RNA sequence: AAAAUUUUAGGAAUAGUUAAUAAUAAUUUAUAAUUUUGAUUAGAUUGUUUUGUUAAUGCUAUUAGAUGGGUGUGGAAAAAUAAAAAAAA
C-alpha cells in the first residue's frame, strides 16, 4: 500500500504480519557464520530487533569434532557434530498457540530435532511425487476405515484434554464423613 | 574480546567463548569547538555559547536521575508514576481550574544525594471548593483540556482563613508585593 | 509466485501484460495432482 | 477464599446434580449455605446496598500503612449485597436434585419439603434485575443496511432484521425461572425434579435410551417401574399441595416433561402420551371450578408426542447378518401412521402452535419406519427450503431411498440429496456419509473428498 | 485556527449506540454536552428517593426548622423576588410567599387513624434527641432543584453547626422511621437534604406554567449570599395553609 | 475467513489459496468478491484483418462524395457482421435473431457443458440498448438440474462466449412471464432416465490417461527420446 | 465530601454530588458573571433555532464547509496532539509559520 | 428482546414491593467524568465507568433518548448519495410528539436536514403530532423515521439536487444554496472539498439488500 | 474483515464513509424485484394456516387526516376487482417488471394482471395484483384462503399500500415467514380418507442382483479454464456450494 | 492522555495566544497563560539497557532512526534510488 513499492523485499499482506519463524545472521567469511532462531514479525526493519517476539536459539551450520565427550570406539559417535540450541517452550507456544509461519530452513532443523516433519522442500530426487485416483483410494479406504467413536476419541485425547480423571482420583478427591 | 590487549587480537568476527560483545565507539576525538561569533555580538539576549556544550538527558554530568522514592509515593501506590500528587493551590483565576504546585525528587548518585524540584499543574475542581492555599490530593485522568490532565480527588486541609476572609468579600490571598525581577532601574516616586 | 507457462492463453495486447493465466485442462489437472501432495 | 454468593452456588450445584456426585454439593452445603433463609412477612424484599464503598479519612490516608489502603476488587466485600434478592428457593431446588441424583429419600424429602412449605405459605421474593455483566444491555442499531432475506437468490438467509428460516428447536416459551411466582415456582421444581429422574435413568442405562443402537430400545428396563410409581406420587403430591391455585398458571413445562419421562423411561407408544396428556389437562380444567375452556397441548408437548410416535416405529439397522431391519415386536405401521396423520392434522388445525425443525424431524422419521414412501415429499413441501436442517433428515431419508425399486432410483436420489446438501448449508454429517459409504459396491456413490482420501490412505 | 485543530471538548464517543453503527451504516449527530453538563452547572440535587410504594403516597408533615423573626436570609430573599417579578413577572405563582419560608428537615406521611398516637409519640421522641443540641447557627448561599427543577430552593453550606444538625437530624430519623414504623419518604438510615424551598411548581399548576422552571430566572442568584442565622426552635408541622396563615403546627421543641 | 481452503492451514503461503476467502477482504472494496471471470482480453480481441480490402465507412460521414458502390456497401456490411461474429457470439447477438427475444431459451457459455461442469440460463427478459451486442440480460441460473428462485441479472453478457438452441417449446410472447425451470430434486420427482447427475458434491472425475501419461513423461518417469 | 472515593475513583465534587451537599467557596463578581453567562447557553439557542431558522442555517452552512476545508480533515495522532507546537519544535521556524514559541502553557 | 421484557418485568415486581425500605445513596454512587483515557465515552446510565459488581435497583428512565432519521444528499465526486443521517435528542419520559419535533429541529446542526416541514413516522405510519410517548409505546430501542415534504417526490429529477457532473449548474443558481456552498470550479486548495467515491466501486450495479448477479 | 467499533476519525455532522441508504422507486422495475418473492410466501402461508388481516371483506375506509398514520404497511385480500378510491391507475406491462412474478405466478396461482394505483396527492403507493384461477398449491379447510371464492368468480386481488421511495424496510413483509406445514401428503393416511387402505408399507429393502448404471466415461473439457476454481475462492458453480468441496466444477 | 531525567561563563521577558462554556465565538465570557525554582527566541546537539580508563562514589563515549498541511487512499502515512525480509503452484 506504499505508493512506490520498495522493489526489493516485498512480502504479502501488511505489516507488521503474522509473526514467522526465521533463521538470520549477519553475514561475514564463512568460517565463523551463526544463525539465529527467531520469531519475529513479517516485514522486519532495519535492525531486526525492533519486530522481535521471541529468542529460539543459536545454529552454528560447521560439523564439529565432539571433544566435549570421551573419544568413543563406537563408530556412529564420531561423526561429527552440529550444534544447535532450541527454546521449545516459547516455540509450542508461538507455533502451536499463536499459530506461526515458518521459513524452510528453521523448518529442516526442527525436523532434525523430532519436533517437526521434514519440509515440504527436502526432496530426494530419487522418488517422485506420487500420482492419484479417487477410485483406487477409495477402495483402501472401504478396506481400512476406523470406528466413528474410536476417532472421535482420538481427536478428543489429540486436540482437546489429554489429562482426564480415572474412577479411582475421583473416589480419593471426594469429600469424607463430617462433611460427608 | 573487550578483554584482550591491542596485540592480543586475532579475529575480530566473534566471541570464541562467551561474555560481552562490544563495540568500541571512540570516546576521545579531540572533538572541537568552532567559533563563529565576535564576542561582543553574540545572537542571544540572556546567554552565550563559547565552548563545547555537553548534551544529552541522562548522559549528562554530572547524572541527576528520577527518583521513585518521596513522600508521595511513600503515601501511595500508584497504576503509575505521577498519578497522585499531594500539593498546594496557587491560585484560581480560572473557572473550575485550580493550579497545584507539588514537589518531586531527584538523585545525584555521584554526590549520593536527594534534590526536591517543584512543578505547577492545573487540575480540574468542579463545583469550585478550592481556596488559594488548600492542600490537596491530585490525581492522573482523561484529558480535559489542553494542559488539564489532573483533577482535584480530595482537598486533605481546606483553608479556613482563606475561606472566612472571601465570605467578607476581600480576596482569599494579599497579591504579591512585587513581580518578577527586571534588569532596569525603576524610579517611581510618591 | 504463480508460475505462468508458455501455453497458457496467450493475450494479444498491446496495452498491457503478453500472458493471461488461463489454464489448458492439463495443467489443471496437474496443478491438482500436486498440490493434493502438499495437502497431504 | 473467595465467599461464593447465592448465584455462584446456584452454578456449583447445576455442575453437582448433572455430574451426580452428592458428595460435593453437601460439603458445599456445610461450609456456605447453611444460614441462607427464605422470605416472610416480616422481611423486608430486596434488600438495599448497605456497602459505603471504600474511601479514606485524610487520617487513614496519611497515618496508615501501605497495605491498610490497598484496594484490589474483592469479591467477599459485596457478597452481602450480591445476596440482597433472596435467590434461596433455587439452593433449595438444586439440592433436592442433588439428593435425588446421588439416590437417598430422606434427605431429598427433607429439602423438597422444606421448599414446598414455604412455597406455598411464603411472599414472593422480588426477582433481580438482568446482570449487566453476565448477559449485555442491547445497544441501538438501525437494521436497514442488512443482507435482505431473498440476498442469495439460491435460499432463504436468515437476517439481523427478521428470521426467516423458522426455529429450529423448539423453545418453551418461559421467563427466566427467577421471574416465577411461588406457587409457579413450585410446579417448576416438579418438573425439575422429575427431569433429574430422567437424566439418571438415562446414566444408569445409556444403551437403551439411545434411538435405535440396539433392540434393547424397545422394551422396558426393569427398574422402570418403580421409577414412574415415584412419578406418579409426585404429580399427585403436587395436586394434593397446590388446590384451585393451579388453575392460573403454566403447567406447559410440566406436561412436557411428564410426557417425555413416560415416553423414556416408561415406554409409552404415540397415541398413549396424547391420551395421557388430554387426562391430565381435563384433570387441570376440573380442579379449577369454570366453564372449562380448556388450553390445548402446546408445542413443546406436541413435540413429546410426536418423538413418542419415533420411538414407536423404530429400526435397528444392518444386523451382521445381513438381515435388512429389526423393528419393534407387534409393531403396525397402519396403525401407528393412522394416529401420527390425525395428530398432525390437530397440530396444525391449532394456529397457536409454532413449527420448529425437530418436530419435522420426528414426523420424518415416523414415516421412514412406517415404510410409507412418502417421507421425501413431505420433506421436500415441509421443511427443505424453509428450515435449517440436522443432517439427521437425510440419514432417515437414506434410509428411505435405499427402499425402492430399482437401483438407479436409489443413486440418483441420494446423489440429489447430496446436492440438496451442498445448496442449503447442510454439512452433510460423519454419520450420513458412513451410511452411504457403506453400499458403494452397490451405489457406487462416492463420499469423502479428494483431499481427504489422499491424506488418509 | 484560533484553537485546537480538534477541540477537546468535541471528542465523544456513544457507546450506548451500537457497534459498527457510526463506522459504516449512519452516523449519529447530537448535541452531546447538554447531557454532559455537570451537576454543579445545571443545580441538580440528589434527594433521598422514596421506594415506589411510599412514592405513590402524599406527604402530610414535616420536620422544619423555624425562621425567626428578623433574619438575613427572609429579607434578602424579598429582594430576590423583587428583582425576579421586575424581570419576569409569569414567576408570580411559582413564588413562596416570604410568610412560609421555613427550613425543611424531613418529610413524613402520617396515615389519619393512628394520627394522636404518631404526634404525642412523635414530639416525644424529638424532645429527648433535641433535648442536649444548643441553638444552631447555618450559613444559606446558592441555589439548587429537586424534582425536576420543579422545585429551587436555598441550600445549607456545611461551613458551620451543620454537622450538629446532621447528628440531630440523622436521630430523629432512626427513631421516626426506625423505631416506630412510620413512612419517612427515604431510608431511616439515610440522611435528608436540608433546605429552603423558594420557589415551586405544583402538580395543578404545571398545565399553566410549564414543566420546569426556566433557569434563566434563577441563574444569577444560583450562587447568592443570603448569610447566617441562628435557630433555636424545632416544628412538626402538618400543611394546612388556610388555618393561622402559616403551616398549621402539630408540634415544637425549643433548642437551649 | 467465513469459508477457508482446508480450515486455516498455515504450512505454507501458497496453501491457502488465490483469495482467503469467497467474501471481500477489506471491507472497503466489495467489488474484489470471488465471481467467476472469463477471458475477456481474448474474447473482446475481435479480428481486424477481417476487415482487410473492405473500405468501411464511418456513421457521421453523410457526404455525397464520400460513400460507395452498393455492391461495395454490401461486402462492407458482411465483412462487419464477420468482424463482430469473429470470436464467438455475444448473447444480444443470439437473442435477437431468435423469437420473443429469445425468452425461455437456455443459454450455456462453452466451458459450462463440458467437464462434471454443468449449467445454463433461462432467459427471463432482456432490455436492447441503442447499440445491440451490448445492454442487459435477465434469467435463472440452472446448475446440475438444481434452479434459482427468482431472476438475476447474466453476468458476462457481453463477452462473446455463448451458444444456445431454439426450442418451440420454450418460446414464451411478451406479453405473458417466463416461468423459472423445476429444480429437479424439488418440483418434479426425481427420475433416471430423463435426467442423470453428472457430478455431486463429494465426487470428482477419474484420470484421462493422455494427461498422466503426460505427466509422467514430465516428471520423467516414462521416458521420452528424441 | 472532602474525600474522593478509592475504589469508585470519583472525586470529592462527585462524592459531594451524590450526598446533595455543596461546598463552594464564596465566589467574586468574576465567577458569577461567567456562570451566570454559561447557564443559558441552551435557552437562547432554543429560541435562535426555533424562531430564527434562516441565520442559524446560514451559520451552520460555513460550518458544515469548513470542517472540509482548513489543515486537518480527519483525527489521528498527529491532528489529535493537544500540544502541537510543543511535540513537533522541529517544525516550529521552516514548515509551521503558525507559532513562533514552542511553549504557551506548564507541559 | 429477552432483555426487554426481564427488565421491564423485574421493574414492575420491583414497584409492587409493599416492604421496601428505600435505597441509601451513599451506597448508591453516581458516575464519574474523571477516568482514563482520551476519549470520552458517554455510557448507559445504569453502567458506569467503573467496575462494579452489584446490580443496582431499576430505575425508571425519566430522560429517553430518541433517534430519529433522516435522509440526506451526501455530495461525492462521483455523484449524490442518498444515505442516512441520525439526531439524537434526550426527550423526557412523558413528552409530546409535538415537543418531540421541537426538540429534533434546535439539535440538528446540518444545514441540509429541517429546511421544510417533516413529519415523524414508526414503520411508515404517522405519528399524532397530539399524543404521548407513552401511548406509542415508544422506547430507546424503537425505530423512528422523519419524512419530509418534497421526500415522495424525491423519484423525480426535478427535487432531487442536480450533479455537475451531468447536469448544467447555472448563474442562476451559482449563488443559491449548497451548489454555490460547493464551488464547483476548483480553487488551488480545491475548495470545501468533499468525500469521493468513484463509479466503479459497486459495479455496473448499485448498492443493495438483494445480490443482483 | 469484521465491523470497527466507533467512527472517532472524521466528524459525524459530515458524514463520511457510509454504505448508501437503499430507496426503493416504484417508477421502475427494482420495486417489483424487492416485493415479488415476498408475497408468493405470504401467499403460501395463507393457503395452510390463518393470518387475521390478510382477509378483508370490503375495501378499507378511512378519512383523509388519518390516511397516512392508518394505510401504509397495510396488505389484504379482496374477492373482485375494485380499485381503491382516489388512486390514478398505471398498467405494468413492461416485461422486465413482469419478470420477477414467474416463480409466483408459475407454483401459486396464476397472475393475471399488475396495477401500480399511486395516490392524486401523489404521497401514497398501492400495488395490485390480481390473480386468475385457483392456487397450484393445496388449500387447507382451516386456513384464510378457504375463506375466499377467488380460489379453491375465478379472480382475486392483493392488495398492498406503502410511501414511494422508502427502504425495502417499511414495507412490511418481513412479519409473514411463520412456516405451517401443507397437510395434503399425510391427508391420505388420516381416518377421514377412504384410500388409507390402497397404503402397504415397504419394511424391508428388497434383494437387489445388479448395480446402479454406471456414468457415461468422463471427457476432459477442451477449452482454456480460468485455474483451480479451489484456490480462487470460487464457489462450485460460481452458484451455491461451499469453496472446501470443489464438485462439479470441470475436473 | 500523562509523570520523571534536559545543554550554553558572565541572564530578560515571551505570545493566533490560558480556562471555562460548545460538536459557538476572523468582536462568546473572565481579575487569563508561560518566565529569574532561569522562560521564549539564538548557538551547539540524533533523548533515558551499549565505550574507554580505573582498586574505586567518578571522569569519558554510544550511532541511528518519526521534518506540517493542500480529493485525505489505507487496519495504520511510514508513500518517489540507494534490499539482502522469498513476496498467494
Ligand atoms: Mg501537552
Ligand atoms: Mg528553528
Ligand atoms: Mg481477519
Ligand atoms: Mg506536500
Amino acid at each position: 500500500a506504499r505508493a512506490v513499492i520498495k522493489r526489493r523485499s516485498p512480502q504479502l499482506w501488511g505489516a507488521p504480519g503474522a509473526p514467522i519463524i526465521r533463521m538470520r545472521g549477519h553475514h561475514v567469511v564463512w568460517k565463523f557464520q551463526s544463525y539465529d532462531l527467531v520469531v519475529e514479525h513479517t516485514h522486519k526493519r532495519r535492525n531486526s530487533d525492533i519486530r522481535l517476539l521471541h529468542y529460539l536459539g543459536k545454529h552454528c551450520p560447521h560439523p564439529q569434532k565432539s571433544l566435549w565427550s570421551p573419544d568413543t570406539p563406537v563408530a556412529q559417535d564420531r561423526h561429527l557434530f552440529m550444534l544447535t540450541t532450541v527454546d521449545i517452550d516459547a516455540f509450542k507456544y508461538w507455533f502451536g498457540v499463536k499459530r506461526c509461519r515458518l521459513s524452510m530452513k528453521p523448518w529442516a532443523l526442527l525436523a532434525k530435532a523430532g519436533l517437526l516433519p521434514p519440509s515440504l522442500t527436502q526432496n530426494s530426487k530419487i522418488m517422485p511425487k506420487p500420482l492419484f485416483d479417487k477410485e483406487s483410494l477409495m477402495r483402501y479406504y472401504l478396506a481400512n476405515r476406523k470406528d466413528e467413536d474410536v476417532m472421535a476419541r482420538e481427536k478428543y485425547l489429540n486436540y482437546e484434554n489429554s489429562m482426564v480423571k480415572t474412577e479411582e482420583e475421583r473416589a480419593a478427591e471426594r469429600p469424607v464423613a463430617p462433611y460427608l | 574480546p573487550w578483554w584482550n590487549f591491542q596485540t592480543e587480537h586475532r579475529q575480530r568476527c566473534v566471541l570464541m567463548y562467551g561474555g560481552a560483545r562490544t563495540k568500541n565507539t571512540h570516546n576521545a576525538n579531540h572533538r572541537v569547538f568552532i567559533k563563529k561569533y565576535k564576542r561582543n555580538a553574540f545572537p542571544n539576549r540572556t546567554r552565550h555559547h563559547w565552548a563545547v556544550s555537553m548534551t544529552g538527558v541522562l548522559s549528562q554530568r554530572p547524572r541527576r536521575m528520577p527518583w521513585p522514592y518521596d513522600l508521595t509515593s511513600l503515601i501511595f501506590n500508584q497504576p503509575r508514576q505521577g498519578s497522585d500528587k499531594i500539593g498546594y493551590v496557587v491560585g484560581t483565576s480560572m473557572l473550575k481550574t485550580a493550579v497545584v504546585a507539588t514537589n518531586h525528587m531527584v538523585y545525584y548518585p555521584k554526590f549520593n544525594q536527594r534534590v526536591s524540584r517543584t512543578k505547577r499543574f492545573f487540575a480540574h475542581d468542579e463545583d469550585l471548593a478550592c481556596v488559594e492555599g488548600d492542600l490537596v490530593h491530585i490525581k492522573q485522568c482523561r484529558k480535559i483540556s489542553k494542559y488539564k490532565h489532573y483533577y482535584v480527588f480530595s482537598i486533605l486541609e481546606p483553608n479556613v482563613e482563606g475561606r472566612e476572609r472571601l465570605k467578607l468579600g476581600l480576596k482569599a490571598v494579599p497579591p504579591p508585593l512585587f513581580g518578577y525581577p527586571v534588569s532596569r532601574r525603576i524610579v517611581k516616586l510618591n | 509466485r504463480q508460475i505462468r507457462p508458455y501455453y497458457n492463453l496467450p493475450s494479444k495486447s498491446e496495452h498491457g501484460r503478453k500472458m493471461t493465466g488461463f489454464l489448458t485442462p492439463y495443467r489443471h489437472w496437474m496443478w491438482k495432482q500436486n498440490e493434493l501432495w502438499r495437502n497431504v | 477464599q473467595t465467599w461464593p454468593c447465592t448465584a455462584t452456588i446456584c452454578a456449583y450445584l447445576d455442575v453437582c446434580v448433572e455430574a451426580g456426585e452428592k458428595t460435593w454439593a453437601m460439603e458445599a452445603w456445610n461450609r456456605y449455605c447453611t444460614e441462607l433463609k427464605f422470605l416472610e412477612p416480616g422481611e423486608v424484599d430486596p434488600k438495599p446496598i448497605s456497602r459505603v464503598p471504600f474511601s479514606l479519612t485524610r487520617e487513614e490516608l496519611l497515618y496508615l500503612p501501605k497495605w491498610k489502603k490497598h484496594f484490589d476488587h474483592d469479591p467477599n466485600l459485596d457478597v452481602m449485597d450480591l445476596n440482597r434478592f433472596n435467590r434461596t428457593r433455587e439452593v433449595y431446588l438444586r439440592m433436592a436434585q442433588v439428593m435425588l441424583a446421588g439416590g437417598e429419600r430422606n434427605a431429598f424429602q427433607h429439602f423438597f419439603t422444606k421448599l414446598e412449605e414455604a412455597m406455598l405459605n411464603k411472599p414472593t421474593p422480588v426477582p433481580e434485575p438482568p446482570n449487566p455483566h453476565l448477559v449485555r444491555r442491547p445497544r441501538w442499531a438501525p437494521y436497514e443496511h442488512c443482507k435482505s432475506v431473498h440476498h442469495s437468490p439460491w435460499r432463504l438467509q436468515n437476517n439481523g432484521r427478521a428470521l426467516a428460516l423458522g426455529p429450529p428447536v423448539t423453545i418453551e416459551d418461559e421467563m427466566q425461572s427467577r421471574f416465577f411466582s411461588n406457587d409457579q415456582f413450585l410446579v417448576h421444581s416438579v418438573k425439575e425434579v422429575l427431569r433429574i429422574v430422567l437424566q439418571e435413568h438415562k446414566r444408569a442405562h445409556p444403551t437403551e435410551c439411545t434411538r435405535c443402537k440396539t433392540e434393547a430400545f424397545f422394551y422396558k428396563t426393569k427398574d422402570a417401574d418403580e421409577t414412574l410409581k415415584f412419578c406418579d406420587d409426585l404429580i399427585e403430591r403436587l395436586f394434593a399441595s397446590l388446590g384451585v391455585r393451579l388453575s392460573n398458571l403454566n403447567t406447559s413445562s410440566l406436561l412436557s416433561t411428564i410426557l417425555e419421562v413416560f415416553r423414556v423411561v416408561g415406554k409409552e407408544s404415540g397415541a398413549a402420551l396424547l391420551q395421557r396428556a388430554n387426562e391430565f389437562l381435563e384433570r387441570k380444567a376440573s380442579l379449577g371450578d369454570a366453564e372449562g375452556s380448556r388450553e390445548n397441548l402446546t408445542a413443546s408437548n406436541y413435540l413429546q408426542v410426536l418423538s413418542g410416535f419415533a420411538d414407536e416405529s423404530a429400526f435397528v439397522y444392518n444386523t451382521k447378518k445381513d438381515g435388512t431391519c429389526q423393528y419393534k415386536t407387534g409393531f403396525d405401521p397402519r396403525t401407528t401412521m393412522r394416529h401420527l396423520a390425525d395428530v398432525v392434522q390437530e397440530i396444525a388445525g391449532n394456529p397457536h402452535v409454532t413449527w420448529a425443525a425437530d418436530m419435522h424431524l420426528q414426523v420424518v422419521e415416523t414415516m421412514v419406519g412406517c415404510g410409507t414412501m412418502k417421507a421425501n415429499d413431505y420433506f421436500v413441501r415441509n421443511v427443505l427450503r424453509q428450515f435449517s436442517w440436522d443432517s439427521r433428515f437425510l440419514e432417515a431419508l437414506y434410509v428411505e431411498y435405499r427402499r425402492q425399486d430399482d437401483v438407479d432410483m436409489w443413486a440418483e436420489l441420494t446423489k440429489r440429496a447430496l446436492v440438496w446438501t451442498a445448496r442449503y448449508n447442510a454439512p452433510a454429517s460423519e454419520r450420513l456419509r458412513r451410511l452411504i459409504e457403506d453400499d458403494y459396491d452397490t451405489i457406487r456413490v462416492q463420499t469423502r473428498t479428494f483431499r481427504e482420501l489422499a491424506v488418509f490412505q | 485556527e484560533r484553537g485546537l485543530y480538534f477541540p477537546i471538548n468535541h471528542r465523544i464517543v456513544d457507546h450506548r449506540i451500537a457497534p459498527g453503527v457510526t463506522v459504516e451504516e449512519t452516523d449519529v449527530q447530537s448535541r452531546y454536552r447538554r447531557e454532559l453538563r455537570t451537576n454543579f452547572a445545571t443545580g441538580e440535587t440528589r434527594q433521598t428517593i422514596a421506594p415506589p410504594w411510599s412514592a405513590r403516597e402524599r406527604p402530610t408533615h414535616f420536620f422544619s426548622l423555624r425562621l425567626p423573626s428578623r433574619n438575613s436570609v427572609t429579607l434578602r430573599v424579598k429582594e430576590m423576588h423583587n428583582h425576579l417579578l421586575f424581570s419576569h413577572q409569569q414567576c408570580a405563582p411559582m413564588l413562596v410567599s416570604p410568610t412560609k419560608l421555613h427550613i425543611t428537615l424531613g418529610v413524613m406521611t402520617i396515615p389519619e387513624n393512628s394520627r394522636e398516637e404518631l404526634v404525642k409519640n412523635i414530639q416525644q421522641s424529638m424532645s429527648e434527641t433535641f433535648a442536649c443540641v444548643q441553638p444552631l447557627q447555618l450559613r444559606f448561599r446558592g441555589l439548587g432543584t429537586f424534582d425536576f427543577g420543579r422545585v429551587l430552593f436555598i441550600r445549607v453550606v456545611p461551613e458551620a453547626d451543620f454537622g450538629r444538625l446532621e447528628r440531630a437530624v440523622c436521630d430523629i430519623r432512626r427513631r421516626v422511621g426506625g423505631v416506630l414504623g412510620v413512612d419517612l419518604k427515604g431510608n431511616p438510615h439515610d440522611s435528608y437534604v436540608p433546605h429552603v424551598t423558594v420557589a415551586k411548581i405544583r402538580p395543578n399548576q404545571r398545565q399553566q406554567l410549564g414543566d420546569t422552571i426556566p433557569q434563566s430566572l434563577w441563574a444569577d442568584y444560583q450562587h447568592h449570599d443570603f448569610g447566617d442565622v441562628t435557630l433555636s426552635t424545632v416544628d412538626l408541622c402538618r400543611m394546612k395553609g388556610s388555618p393561622d396563615g402559616y403551616y398549621h403546627t402539630e408540634g415544637a421543641v425549643h433548642l437551649s | 475467513r467465513a469459508d477457508p481452503l482446508n480450515g486455516g492451514s498455515s504450512m505454507t503461503l501458497g496453501s491457502k489459496g488465490s483469495k482467503l476467502s469467497p467474501e471481500p477482504h477489506r471491507r472497503r472494496m466489495p467489488w474484489t468478491a470471488a465471481k467467476e471471470y472469463v477471458p475477456g482480453v481474448v474474447l473482446n480481441a475481435r479480428d481486424k484483418m477481417v476487415l482487410d480490402g473492405v473500405q468501411l465507412l464511418d456513421i457521421e460521414s453523410i457526404d455525397r462524395a464520400s460513400q460507395l458502390d452498393p455492391l461495395e456497401v454490401l461486402r462492407a456490411v458482411v465483412a462487419t457482421r464477420e468482424y463482430n461474429i469473429s470470436t464467438g457470439k455475444n448473447i444480444f447477438q443470439l437473442a435477437s435473431q431468435a423469437t420473443y427475444n429469445g425468452r425461455g431459451q437456455r443459454f450455456y457459455r462453452k466451458e459450462w457443458q463440458e467437464g462434471t461442469y454443468d449449467k445454463y440460463v433461462t432467459l427471463s427478459a432482456i432490455d436492447f440498448d441503442r447499440d445491440g451486442n451490448k445492454g442487459t440480460a435477465y434469467g435463472y441460473i440452472t446448475f446440475h438440474g438444481e434452479t434459482t428462485t427468482r431472476p438475476v441479472q447474466v453476468d458476462f453478457a457481453d463477452v462473446p462466449g455463448w451458444y444456445m438452441d431454439f426450442v418451440e417449446e420454450r418460446a414464451v410472447p411478451f406479453t405473458g412471464i417466463v416461468p423459472p425451470p423445476p429444480s429437479i430434486g424439488t418440483d418434479v420427482p426425481v427420475d433416471p432416465h430423463s435426467y442423470r447427475l453428472k457430478a455431486y458434491p463429494y465426487y470428482d472425475a477419474p484420470n484421462p490417461p493422455e494427461f498422466v501419461e503426460r505427466l509422467l513423461k514430465d516428471r520423467g518417469v516414462l521416458p521420452d527420446t528424441p | 465530601g472532602l474525600n474522593g472515593c478509592v475504589e469508585t475513583g470519583r472525586s470529592r465534587s462527585e462524592v459531594a454530588r451524590d450526598l446533595g451537599l455543596s461546598y463552594t467557596r464564596p465566589l467574586h463578581e468574576n465567577e458569577k458573571k461567567q456562570l451566570s453567562h454559561q447557564a443559558v447557553y441552551y435557552e437562547r439557542l432554543a429560541k435562535f433555532k426555533m424562531e430564527q431558522p434562516e441565520a442559524a442555517r446560514a451559520m451552520e452552512r460555513e460550518r458544515f464547509v469548513r470542517k472540509f476545508s482548513g489543515m486537518f480533515v480527519k483525527m489521528d495522532i498527529r491532528s489529535g496532539a493537544p500540544d502541537f507546537p510543543s511535540t513537533y519544535r522541529r517544525l516550529l521556524g521552516t514548515k509551521v509559520v503558525r507559532w513562533a514559541s514552542k511553549r504557551h502553557g506548564p507541559n | 428482546g429477552h432483555y426487554q421484557q426481564e427488565a421491564f418485568e423485574a421493574r414492575k415486581r420491583f414497584e409492587e414491593s409493599t416492604t421496601y425500605p428505600g435505597p441509601i445513596r451513599a451506597a448508591t454512587p453516581g458516575d464519574t467524568r474523571f477516568y482514563s483515557g482520551s476519549l470520552e465515552s458517554i455510557l448507559h446510565d445504569t453502567d458506569r465507568h467503573y467496575w462494579r459488581a452489584v446490580t443496582d435497583d431499576p430505575r425508571v428512565q425519566h430522560l429517553i433518548p430518541l433517534r430519529i432519521r433522516f435522509k440526506i444528499f451526501t455530495w461525492v465526486t462521483s455523484g449524490w448519495e442518498q444515505r442516512m443521517q441520525v439526531v439524537q435528542i434526550m426527550a423526557p419520559k412523558d413528552s409530546t410528539i409535538a415537543q418531540v419535533k421541537d426538540l429534533v429541529i434546535v439539535e440538528n446542526q446540518s444545514p441540509y436536514l429541517c429546511v421544510s416541514s417533516f413529519h415523524l413516522a414508526i414503520d411508515g405510519k404517522e405519528l399524532d403530532p397530539q399524543k404521548t410517548l407513552g401511548e406509542y409505546g415508544i422506547t430507546e430501542q424503537s425505530q423512528i423515521d422523519a419524512i419530509e415534504q418534497n421526500d415522495h417526490l424525491l423519484h423525480r429529477d426535478d427535487e432531487r439536487p442536480r450533479d455537475w457532473t451531468v447536469d448544467e449548474i447555472t448563474a442562476e443558481d451559482v449563488k443559491r444554496s449548497p451548489y454555490k456552498e460547493m464551488e464547483m470550479q476548483p480553487l488551488q486548495n480545491l475548495a470545501p472539498r468533499y468525500e469521493a467515491r468513484p463509479k466503479g466501486y459497486f459495479g455496473r450495479t448499485y448498492y443493495s439488500g438483494m445480490k443482483q448477479s | 474483515s469484521r465491523r470497527f467499533r466507533y467512527n472517532t476519525k472524521f466528524p459525524a455532522l459530515v458524514s463520511y464513509n457510509k454504505l448508501p441508504w437503499e430507496v426503493v422507486n416504484h417508477e421502475t422495475p427494482q420495486f417489483h424485484m424487492h416485493v415479488a418473492p415476498h408475497y408468493e410466501q405470504l401467499l403460501t402461508l395463507a393457503a395452510s394456516s390463518p393470518v387475521p388481516h390478510i382477509i378483508g371483506s370490503k375495501h378499507i375506509d378511512v378519512p383523509r387526516e388519518h390516511r397516512l398514520r392508518l394505510l401504509p404497511g397495510m396488505l389484504y385480500l379482496l374477492d373482485g376487482d375494485t380499485l381503491p378510491g382516489e388512486f390514478t391507475i398505471n398498467r405494468v406491462l413492461d416485461p422486465t417488471a413482469l419478470q420477477y412474478y414467474g416463480r409466483l405466478s408459475s407454483q401459486i396461482v396464476t397472475v393475471e394482471a399488475v396495477r401500480m394505483l399511486v395516490p392524486d396527492d401523489l404521497r401514497l403507493l398501492c400495488n395490485c395484483i390480481t390473480f386468475k384461477g385457483p392456487l397450484h398449491l393445496p388449500v387447507a379447510p382451516y386456513a384464510s384462503l378457504a375463506s375466499l371464492r377467488g380460489a379453491s368468480s375465478n379472480c382475486f386481488t392483493l392488495y398492498h399500500f406503502v410511501r414511494p421511495n422508502r427502504p425495502p424496510k417499511e414495507l412490511q413483509l418481513e412479519k409473514y415467514y411463520i412456516h405451517a406445514p401443507c397437510v395434503a401428503p399425510l391427508s391420505e393416511f388420516a381416518s377421514n380418507s377412504d384410500e388409507r387402505g390402497n397404503w402397504r408399507p415397504r419394511l424391508q429393502a428388497p434383494k437387489r442382483t445388479r448395480r446402479a448404471t454406471p456414468l457415461p466415461a468422463y471427457r476432459p473439457p477442451q477449452s482454456y479454464l480460468m485455474g483451480l476454481a479451489e484456490r480462487l475462492a470460487v464457489v462450485p458453480g460460481g452458484c451455491f456450494g461451499r469453496r472446501s468441496l470443489m464438485w462439479g466444477h470441470w475436473f
